[PDB]
């Protein structure tokens, strides 16, 4: 599975910073959850959300308000806008996919997640 | 001979829960539907629910759907009923009832003293 | 779905006193009795039919939808609020005095 | 062995009531009798009224209830250490815990060679009798 | 089962009535493991030495 | 949220406990990333079943309590780089990131 | 193996024809404009509150809430999984 990231790559503060992310060879998309994440140089991972295929999405508490995902199923296209960007919030973004194993029924939540096993070589952003 | 007797005098202020019980003799408990009346000045007598309590099943009032719980014991041959979110309107005296044979529910001949609840 | 028409009979001992219901449904009418203090007692089911250990004095029915309640000779155990019941549905209950 | 008689009775039109069918209350009784008789003659359980020292069954990580306890055996002055799994819904907290219904009534065992699938069963009445 | 018996407690040296006697035993509980010591007047006349 | 100490220093025939505590993590598996500069995050370790069972003879975990440690033998010059932890919460809602412990070779 | 949660399928489409067969049987006995819900069982122990299977020797005890819910007005290789709970 190939994961090509792209975007504006350089943006002005206070405006909406989009990114864009295209799966490519991967056989039934919709048994994963597909999930951004964002590295300020120097510092930590920080999660920033993920999305699955069924509708439900989940973000980072105290910046979901700033933040939504969107995924176009049609052509598996794993699109990210995040407005009110400040000037402190650069660095590196990676799209990525948190694959997931079955081993029950799925509509009793007998899954689990296997990590973050497939990584994009993500973008770095300038704000 | 049929007895059923309730422990009573509640004094409860509005949001809080209660409990009644409902000590049932004579009659073999297990094999009689029970049913929870509940009568005041001014206002009808409502019916509560009924309770068989043999597989503990039980049938409440489209009012108190949500509100109202009833339980057996059937060691201590104990119905309980507990009321959850009481407020003013409840205030009123509860029966533990009968009927007259165990074929036909809703010929109430045997009563207990009574229970009076005070919001 | 269920009333009862006469909302107090403020009677004399010795009289008679009718009280009538109407129900908007079939089902097997039954009369009780509520004292001031006492618990309720049945007095009719089916209709009717005597409960045991309830005077004569009471009775009264009809085929059609409207029933009504006879209570002849009223005593000192008479009087206090009769109620009507259906499957599970009461009336406001008529007041003897 | 034979076929069913079944005779039909033109011009005949008979009252049927479900809910004062004698023959319900006969059936219940019946399979009640077959039942306790089933279970009569194995094993009664009674040793295994013990405290149980029971954890979680767990993911390996972080349903059902890993349990152990001190059980009997053939010898009647020794004592072996078990090791079993039960459901959260027979198991009650008295860590320790112990059986759902040891307080209330010694449980019996279901004998292990009999099955429960349910076969037909045709009632007909005696001589004298349609 | 072995009891322990004594005299009826007339806190004073006063004749037992009856013949009731304290008979403590050890007993059992539903947990066969567990045991629960039992006070309970019985009768002299049900009880021997 | 997510506590991992800030650097660990080891030779090359030791081993290396990396610790990461909180308490989601006592309830809740966790998985662990290892990043170099520049390059993205690459999964070591995972949870690759429900009942966990043996896993690669290299970058291994225990668990005890609200703290895993990830043990790490044979580590070479090439292994000198930042381990990260990551674990949902206790209602699955978000996820956790650690501040990351960058693991040097003596 | 791995544990996992005793369950029992029912299509959805069957079940949903039913429900509206015994609606309409229903509608036949209360009136031509009411409406009719279904809700799970209100109370009481685990042989009421649940439906009570004892096939290949092992008993099940399944959350038929699934099953009933919706409200009928009077106006598919899709299955509703029961989760069941077991009791020895
Ligand atoms: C009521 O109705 C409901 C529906 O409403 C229904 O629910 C259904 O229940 C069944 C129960 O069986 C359930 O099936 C489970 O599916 C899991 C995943 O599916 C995998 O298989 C399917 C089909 O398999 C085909 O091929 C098999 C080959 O042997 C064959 O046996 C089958 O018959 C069938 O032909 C397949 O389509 C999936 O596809 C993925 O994997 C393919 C592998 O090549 C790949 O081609 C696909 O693209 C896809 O891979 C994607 O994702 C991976 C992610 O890694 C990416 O890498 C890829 O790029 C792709 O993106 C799956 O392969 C499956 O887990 C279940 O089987 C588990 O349990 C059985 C028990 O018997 C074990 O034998 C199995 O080994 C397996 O358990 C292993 O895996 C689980 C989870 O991984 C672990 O927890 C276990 O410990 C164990 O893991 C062990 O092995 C692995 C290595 O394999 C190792 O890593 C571990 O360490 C460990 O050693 C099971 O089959 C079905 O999903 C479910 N339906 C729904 C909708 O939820 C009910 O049954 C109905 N009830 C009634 C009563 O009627
Ligand atoms: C009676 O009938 C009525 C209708 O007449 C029923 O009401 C319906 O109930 C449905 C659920 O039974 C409900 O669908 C839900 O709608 C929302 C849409 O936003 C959504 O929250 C639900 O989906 C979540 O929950 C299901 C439950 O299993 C999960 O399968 C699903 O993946 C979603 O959970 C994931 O996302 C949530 C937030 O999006 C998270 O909180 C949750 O943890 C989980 O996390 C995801 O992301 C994680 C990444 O961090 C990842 O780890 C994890 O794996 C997940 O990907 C669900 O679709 C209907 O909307 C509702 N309909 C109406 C009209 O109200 C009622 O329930 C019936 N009653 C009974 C008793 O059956
Ligand atoms: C639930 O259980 C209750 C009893 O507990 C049943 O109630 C009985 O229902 C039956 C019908 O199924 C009733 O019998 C009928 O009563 C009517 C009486 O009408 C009176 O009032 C009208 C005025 O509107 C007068 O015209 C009339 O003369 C009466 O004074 C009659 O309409 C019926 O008679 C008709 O049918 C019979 C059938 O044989 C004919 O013989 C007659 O000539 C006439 O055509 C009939 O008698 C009965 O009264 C109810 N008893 C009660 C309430 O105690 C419910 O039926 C039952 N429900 C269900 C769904 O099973
Ligand atoms: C239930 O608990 C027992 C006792 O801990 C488990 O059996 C032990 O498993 C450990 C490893 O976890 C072994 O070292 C012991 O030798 C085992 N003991 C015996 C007596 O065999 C058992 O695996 C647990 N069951 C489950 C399903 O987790
Ligand atoms: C299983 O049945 C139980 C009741 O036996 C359901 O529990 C209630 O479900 C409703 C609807 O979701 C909730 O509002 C209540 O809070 C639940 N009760 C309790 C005590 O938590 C349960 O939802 C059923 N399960 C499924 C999957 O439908
Ligand atoms: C997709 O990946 C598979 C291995 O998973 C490989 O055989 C195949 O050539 C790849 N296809 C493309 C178009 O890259
Ligand atoms: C078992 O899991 C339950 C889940 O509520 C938890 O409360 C309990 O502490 C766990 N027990 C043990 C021994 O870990
Ligand atoms: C639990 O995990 C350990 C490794 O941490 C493994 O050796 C052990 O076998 C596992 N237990 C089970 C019961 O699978
Ligand atoms: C069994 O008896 C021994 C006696 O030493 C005791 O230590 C042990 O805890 C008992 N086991 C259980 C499971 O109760
Ligand atoms: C047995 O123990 C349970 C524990 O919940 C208790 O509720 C029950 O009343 C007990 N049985 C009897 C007959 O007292
Ligand atoms: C109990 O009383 C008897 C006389 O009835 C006396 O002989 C005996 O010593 C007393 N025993 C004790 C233990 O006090
Ligand atoms: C009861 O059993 C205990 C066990 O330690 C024993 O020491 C004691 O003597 C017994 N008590 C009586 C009153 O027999
Ligand atoms: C199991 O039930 C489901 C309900 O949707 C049905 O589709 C399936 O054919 C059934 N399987 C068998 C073997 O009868």
């Amino acid at each position: 599975v190939q994961l090509r990231e792209s975007g504006p790559g350089l943006v002005k503060p206070s405006e909406t910073l989009s990114l864009s992310c295209t799966v490519s060879n991967d056989s039934r998309p919709s048994d994963h959850s597909w999930t951004w994440v964002r590295q300020s140089p120097g510092k930590a991972l920080e999660w920033i959300g993920d999305i699955h295929y069924n509708g439900a999405t989940t973000y980072n508490p105290s910046l979901r308000s700033r933040v939504r995902i969107e995924l176009d199923q049609s052509i598996p296209r794993f699109s990210l806008k995040m407005t009110s960007m400040t000037a402190a919030d650069t660095g590196m973004y990676y799209c990525a996919r948190n694959a997931i194993r079955i081993y029950g029924v799925v509509a009793l939540g007998e899954w689990f997640h296997y990590g973050m096993d497939v990584w994009g070589q993500g973008t770095a952003v300038t704000v | 001979q049929v007895q059923l007797v309730q422990s009573g005098g509640q004094m409860k202020k509005p949001g809080e829960s209660m409990r009644i019980s409902c000590r049932a003799s004579g009659y073999e408990f297990i094999d009689c539907t029970l049913n929870w009346i509940r009568l005041a000045p001014g206002k009808r007598p409502e019916w509560m629910g009924w309770l068989k309590p043999r597989g503990g099943a039980v049938n409440y009032a489209r009012p108190l759907q949500g509100r109202v719980t009833m339980t057996r014991d059937v060691y201590s041959d104990t119905a309980f009923l507990e009321l959850r979110s009481l407020t003013v309107d409840d205030t009123a005296v509860y029966f533990c009832t009968r009927g007259k044979n165990c074929d036909y529910n809703w010929d109430f001949e045997h009563w207990g003293r009574g229970t009076p609840v005070i919001v | 779905v269920l009333t009862q028409s006469p909302g107090t009979l403020s009677l004399s001992p010795g009289e008679t006193a009718i009280i009538s219901c109407r129900t908007s449904q079939y089902g097997s009418l039954a009369w009780y009795q509520q004292r001031p203090g006492q618990a309720p007692r049945l007095v009719i089911y089916s209709g009717s039919t005597r409960a045991a250990g309830i005077p004569d004095r009471f009775s009264g029915s009809r085929w059609g939808p409207d029933y009504n309640l006879t209570i002849s000779n009223l005593e000192s155990g008479d009087f206090g609020v009769y109620y009507c019941q259906q499957y599970e549905f009461f009336g406001q209950g008529t007041k003897v005095q | 062995d034979p076929n069913p008689q079944e005779i039909h009775l033109e011009n005949v039109i008979e009252e049927f009531n479900m809910w004062k069918n004698n023959m319900v209350e006969q059936m219940h009784e019946d399979i009640i009798s077959l039942w306790d008789q089933s279970l009569k003659p194995c094993v009664k359980l009674t040793p295994l009224c013990v405290t149980l020292q029971c954890t979680n069954v767990t993911n390996n990580i972080t349903e059902l209830k890993n349990c152990s306890f001190n059980m009997t055996t053939e010898l009647r002055d020794k004592k072996q250490k078990v090791y079993s799994l039960f459901y959260r819904l027979d198991v009650v907290q008295i860590k320790e815990y112990r059986l759902i219904n040891c307080n209330t009534s010694a449980i019996t065992q279901a004998c292990p060679k009999v099955s429960f699938e349910p076969i037909p069963i045709h009632y007909c009445a005696p001589a004298g009798f349609a | 089962v072995t009891l322990q018996c004594t005299n009826v407690t007339n806190n004073i040296t006063d004749d037992m009535r009856g013949e009731l006697k304290n008979c403590s035993f050890n007993m059992t509980t539903e947990l066969r493991d567990k045991k629960q010591k039992v006070y309970s007047l019985f009768y002299r006349l049900d009880v021997v030495q | 949220e997510l506590t991992q100490p800030p650097s660990v220093s080891v030779s090359p025939g030791q081993t290396a406990r990396i610790t990461c505590s909180g308490a989601p993590l006592t309830s809740r598996f966790t998985y662990w990333y290892r990043q170099k500069p520049g390059q993205a995050p690459v999964l070591i370790i995972s949870r690759s079943s429900q009942r966990s069972s043996g896993w690669s003879g290299r970058f291994s975990a225990s668990w005890s309590g609200t703290t895993v440690t990830l043990t790490i033998r044979g580590v070479q010059a090439d292994d000198e780089a930042d381990y990260y932890c990551q674990s949902s919460d206790t209602s699955d809602s978000y996820k956790m990131f650690g501040g990351g412990t960058k693991l040097t070779v003596l | 193996g791995d544990i996992r949660q005793a369950h029992c399928n029912v299509s959805k489409a069957t079940w949903n024809e039913t429900l509206g067969k015994v609606v309409k049987q229903l509608r036949k006995h209360f009136g031509n404009n009411t409406i009719i819900r279904f809700a799970q069982s209100s109370g009481g122990d685990l042989e009421v509150t649940t439906h009570s299977f004892n096939c290949g020797g092992e008993f099940f005890y399944c959350n038929t809430s699934g099953l009933f819910n919706s409200t009928w007005i009077s106006n598919s290789n899709d299955s509703i999984t029961l989760p069941c709970r077991i009791k020895q």
